[PDB]
């Protein structure tokens, strides 16, 4: 009876993104999945070519129809024959993708999940959800702007069939989930479920100890669309503090990799970067970035860079090595992108934020915990945090 | 430590031929006469200025709390001039129901301790606890019609995501089914499972 | 015929408000009135003791009415005989108490309203408006919130029936007004209307030339509304920047509350840098609307430098610490800034506390404000003799 479960995830080199194999069906196969933190459901692409002695497409108004809040009936267009994905009187499902925002109506599918669980400092035997409900996807819908054989997005938002809320509620577990990307394509960083400081999984997070007991919090408020933000009072450079602008106004995603602001924050908040600057170091504007510097200059020292939090408690101190972006060369651009004028929110951090950091969505207290010191200081990295080893 | 079947007791009212049960709730435990309505979306209390307890809390609007309970609307106090349980501002505000009357009030989201039988063998076992159950705080002209003598609320085992057994089914693991087995007897109990009763 | 305008006014302790008498109807009297810079005309209760041989009341679609920009006429339901404020076949008029937020339906009026001229260095005898445009608003709107037996507000808004701007049309004044708030109860502030830089008008302005020679200047934008903006691209306190993030600037400029009020964000992080730059050893328990404050005792001498980083950053307000501490308590002394909530109407409103003791000119015809770039007490001066204000 597991206390802790975890899932590898790693970072697709060309788009940024984040990517895991979710093992699902009987006979128990992987499927790349793209990481969605705010998505509502897993959804994958369903055809005449999926196989699983243990599938079924629930019948509309059923129980599982109910606990995913869909009650519009599913009727199937596409094949004149029925295969999964494709049935009729089934209860329909709207499923995004993330990156081009093209969404499409899926199936509600019901089969088996499994997922690691631990053994001492190391991963254990796989425990499985025989009824996971998730969404059979129009073949399309992945069909542009994900990772290479990538066929479907795992979404952890805050809704009814999110994968945590389903495996919290299969396993009994306390509803807390911990996020730790690493920021390298060739090292995994992890998702984890279940209480970290429960002296049952001492032994699996004992590595990570010291981590643990610096950690830092800060509210957390959920939209109606089931999106994570927390709140921004500034973003400090130095002695200059940009004063960004009831649910916090920064997002938290992970479906772009660096982070956003909006077109009258960034410029103010661009400008005033390149005041803490020496002024002639800049060069032309690389990639997606609007100030970029030559790196041989500005080794000296760039400067302090903090998230001032809801209530001024609490900082969210951003390294350097994190914001610098080595855009090209000898290029290194200030890693915040503009999100023009009609920005979903004021400031939207992305996975670049969130890599090599731990983060820990507290559910049941409603905050957010990350680390005060870097994870290097401690001598760790989110690859190595826990083990991550078969 | 995790059981895998839990019992509630469930009593016949003979005047108005409707079921209640005793309820624990709090810190200190402590019981409440609740309706069974087996439809209803959430359990809801009427809660006043004499509630006791240490491990009380009103979730704060757009916390992961109100999320769960799919509430976005916010709360405001229109009442008492000083906060208690059920009264705060900045808070999330869900809809209860009388299912007898088929009235309506606004209340509160709240959080407390909840226990409930567990099973030893073939008795009843010790108590068991969600420490951060939700629940409504309605206004309490909400009871003082159609309900058995001293009931102060309801709790609902409908389709809903903080129904009784949704939240019972997830902090414990059980399998998702619950089983109703009323008596016709003033004088005898009931009882509510949940969890699975085919594992024999 | 003047070149120059003078009305007293003076500051109600017990509010923080600015008020002033006004002459008005025949037989002229006195009408105590709330000070509303940005207010779009006079309004006041004619329900009361209205005796005027030159009062009337405009009737629907005439052209006092569409001077006035209202043309939704006007049907009394109190009284079902005439009197002022109550008529059929006249015009409606929305006037708002700024204090409350509350707004009544009027009737549009008209009737003799009187203002000092100036004579050599002195005030001088009283010019009339014979036809003054103005509201006799519903009874309930000044019983809350206005200085003790103040009657209705007099606006000088960017809106056509205007105090000032009927001034500037009668009298064929330059368009531009200053406002010299008096800090003190005891002694009146004024606002002038007409140029200052008039040979003219060289008299009676002639204790306040070095004041005038050292003014300097920021754009004045105007909303939508009718209210006057400035930009403020930042907050300096010491060295440290809070910086908020073709358009209306971003501060409001108001007469009707005390305070400066920000927006929550801006108050959050604001107060703090405050704090900072402060002994925390010297705070004592928060008094009144404030959040930070101090034991008086200590500090004294220790205030840190607080500017008004202005558009462009071409200028700068600098604001002395006899202005932004406030003595909330016998021996507490409190930062005077409030939270103005996440809803506010601007990130800044800076308020009668802020224009107080400064000399503070409107230049419509430039489009611009000035102030005073040193304080007023450095030359001697106070809001109450920088112009001769004795009857
Ligand atoms: C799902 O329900 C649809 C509506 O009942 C089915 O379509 C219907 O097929 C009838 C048989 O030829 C035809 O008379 C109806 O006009 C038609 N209805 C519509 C709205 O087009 C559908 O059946 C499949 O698709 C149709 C177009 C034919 O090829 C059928 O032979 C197919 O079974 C149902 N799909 C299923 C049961 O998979
Ligand atoms: C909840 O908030 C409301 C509104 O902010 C409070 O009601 C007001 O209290 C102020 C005192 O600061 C009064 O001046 C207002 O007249 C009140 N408004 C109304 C509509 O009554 C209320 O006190 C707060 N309740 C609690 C328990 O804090
Ligand atoms: C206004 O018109 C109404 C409706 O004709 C009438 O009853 C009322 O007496 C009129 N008011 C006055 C002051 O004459």
């Amino acid at each position: 009876k597991p206390n802790l479960l975890v899932l590898p995830v790693q970072e697709d080199a060309s788009t940024g993104l984040h990517w895991a194999n979710i093992h699902k069906r009987t006979p128990l196969m992987q499927v790349p999945l793209l990481l969605d933190l705010n998505g509502k459901h897993l959804w994958v692409t369903c055809s005449q070519h999926y196989s699983s002695s243990t599938y079924q497409a629930p019948f509309c108004h059923s129980t599982q129809c109910s606990r995913a809040n869909t009650h519009q009936c599913f009727t199937c267009t596409d094949s004149t024959t029925t295969r999964p994905g494709c049935h009729n009187n089934t209860c329909g499902l709207l499923s995004s993708n993330p990156v081009t925002q093209e969404s499409g109506l899926g199936e509600l599918a019901q089969d088996v999940l499994a997922i690691h669980s631990t053994h001492g400092s190391k991963l254990g035997p796989m425990v499985k959800v025989p009824q996971f409900l998730f969404s059979c996807a129009p073949s399309f819908l992945a069909q542009k702007g994900l990772p290479n054989n990538v066929q479907g997005a795992l979404g952890l938002g805050q809704a009814p069939i999110s994968l945590q809320n389903q495996l919290f509620s299969h396993f009994g577990l306390k509803r807390q989930f911990s996020v730790c990307l690493s920021r390298y394509s060739t090292s995994n960083g992890a998702i984890l479920f279940g209480d970290i400081n429960d002296p049952n999984n001492n032994n699996y997070i004992h590595n990570s100890l010291d981590v643990l007991h610096d950690l830092v919090y800060t509210p957390l408020t959920i939209s109606k669309q089931g999106e994570y933000f927390i709140q921004v009072n500034a973003i400090r450079v130095n002695k200059h503090l940009v004063i960004p602008t009831e649910i916090g106004g920064a997002l938290i995603t992970t479906t772009h990799p660096y982070t956003v602001l909006s077109h009258s924050i960034f410029e103010v908040f661009t400008q005033v970067f390149a005041n803490n600057m020496p002024k002639q170091a800049q060069v032309k504007a690389v990639g997606p970035f609007g100030l970029c510097y030559d790196s041989r200059k500005i080794s000296g020292g760039a400067p302090s860079v903090d998230l001032i939090l809801d209530k001024n408690d609490a900082v969210w101190r951003i390294s350097s090595e994190n914001f610098m972006v080595q855009a090209q060369d000898g290029v290194s651009c200030l890693g915040f992108v503009d999100g023009g004028v009609h920005a979903r929110a004021g400031i939207a951090l992305g996975a670049h934020h969130l890599e090599e950091n731990l983060v820990v969505f507290d559910l049941e207290r409603s905050r957010v915990g990350f680390n005060s010191n870097s994870l290097k200081s401690y001598g760790k990295t989110c690859s190595n945090l826990f083990d991550l080893n078969n | 430590s995790k059981p895998n079947l839990l019992v509630l007791p469930v009593q016949e009212d003979a005047s108005t031929g409707l079921h209640w049960a005793n309820i624990h709730k709090r810190t200190p435990l402590m019981q409440v006469p609740l309706l069974l309505d087996l439809n209803g979306k959430h359990l809801w209390v009427t809660c006043s200025q004499h509630y006791s307890s240490s491990t009380y809390q009103a979730p704060f609007c757009h916390s992961t709390q109100c999320s769960r309970a799919n509430t976005h609307q916010c709360f405001t106090c229109t009442d008492s001039t000083t906060t208690r349980p059920g009264c705060h501002n900045n808070t999330c505000g869900l809809l209860s129901s009388n299912p007898v009357t088929q009235e309506s009030g606004l209340g509160e989201l709240a959080q407390d301790v909840l226990a409930i039988h567990s099973t030893h063998g073939s008795k009843l076992g010790p108590m068991v606890k969600v420490p951060q159950f939700l629940f409504s705080c309605a206004p309490s002209f909400l009871a003082q019609k159609g309900l058995p003598n001293n009931v102060q609320g309801a709790l609902g085992l409908g389709q809903a995501p903080i129904s009784l057994q949704n939240q019972l089914f997830s902090h414990f693991g059980l399998k998702r089914q619950f089983s109703v087995c009323l008596s016709r007897y003033s004088t005898s109990n009931g009882a509510i499972l949940f969890g699975d009763i085919n594992d024999p």
